[PDB]
């Protein structure tokens, strides 16, 4: 038994290779639509692999106008997660992502602006395993 | 308290269903009736003598004699021409029916079950002052007779084969000339005799 985890302060995120450093969250999943159907002769039920969809979510505080002027374009998210106890690291990047809402406004009392973006996107890389 | 009883006669066969017709019965009835439209009267509706043929339809499953025999009894009734007697209990139907439509089904789970989906028609017979002959003749006997001390040919007739005098019918049957003697009045106990068809 050793120390060996990650903490999300090790996070580097690049939106369209720039860095977004004001990002405290962020969480993608590549889901798949399994079709799971009964057959006759076996008791337990049959799973099938089905297409793959990709998902995001990233939410982080707002300093500028970036993902409003963004718009709904095509850009790409690489994802690096770094091992600071122990050399190395791993490093992820979303293919082809798109968002599906635009944060226009967000804003409430004297709490600091927030921005929350979810999206979609079609696939992805693993270039670093660690 | 609802119990199906399908009376088979042809295969002498009582039928008792194991599980209940599972979400409702139903039964319609509907006179036979057609319009007929006069000028400048408009429609009118006539009533026709007849009555109709009316269906008794549901679905039961048949739990684990084995589910296979009982579809297999079924499918072989559904070709006979004779008629089935159902009786239903709590439901108070009961008379002479015949089944039109015949299912089973085993699904993913439950295999050695049977999914039935079963229907029935009402039964009628063609018969083709003095009593109606309102009566059904759905009774059955052996197409092989032992014969009895106090038999005779013309009772035997009359008991297994309807008029009496249909004897000669039986006779004439070259087993029956040989088991009985050359004489048709003098008849032995314990010798069979086979009616005609």
């Amino acid at each position: 038994e050793e120390a060996s985890f990650l903490n999300g302060s090790d996070v580097v995120i690049l939106i369209d290779g720039v860095e977004e450093l004001y990002m405290e969250e962020i969480k993608a999943d590549f889901e798949q639509d399994e079709q799971s159907i009964k057959l006759l002769g076996c008791q337990n039920e049959i799973s099938r692999v089905g297409t793959t969809k990709g998902s995001f979510s990233l939410n982080g505080y707002k300093t500028d106008s970036k993902f409003a002027k963004l718009g709904f374009r095509s850009f790409e998210i690489i994802y690096n997660l770094s091992n600071s106890e122990t050399l190395g690291y791993e490093s992820i990047r979303l293919k082809n992502c798109r968002l599906k809402k635009l944060p226009l406004i967000n804003s409430k009392a004297g709490e600091i602006v927030k921005i929350e973006v979810e999206g979609s996107f079609r696939g992805y890389d693993l270039l670093n395993e660690l | 308290v609802i119990d199906i009883y399908l009376k088979n006669e042809k295969e002498k066969i009582d039928f008792h269903f194991p599980v209940n017709p599972q979400d409702s019965l139903s039964i319609k009835k509907e006179k036979r009736f057609e319009t007929v439209d006069i000028v400048n009267l408009g429609e009118f509706d006539i009533k026709k003598e007849g009555e109709k043929i009316r269906e008794i339809s549901f679905k039961t499953f048949l739990p684990n004699k084995n589910p296979i025999e009982v579809v297999a009894m079924l499918e072989k009734w559904v070709d006979q021409a004779e008629p089935l007697r159902l009786i239903i209990t709590g439901f108070g139907y009961n008379g002479l029916v015949t089944i039109s439509s015949f299912s089973n089904t085993q699904t993913a789970g439950r295999e050695e079950d049977r999914d039935i989906e079963i229907t029935f028609r009402t039964y009628r017979e063609l018969k083709i002052t003095d009593l109606k002959d309102n009566r059904p003749n759905t009774q059955t006997k052996s197409k092989i007779y032992t014969v009895k001390a106090s038999d005779t040919l013309y009772k035997i007739a009359k008991n297994l084969l309807g008029k009496g005098s249909r004897w000669p019918e039986i006779y004439n049957i070259p087993e029956n000339k040989k088991v009985i003697g050359k004489n048709p009045n003098i008849i032995k106990k314990g010798k069979l005799v086979i009616p005609s068809k």
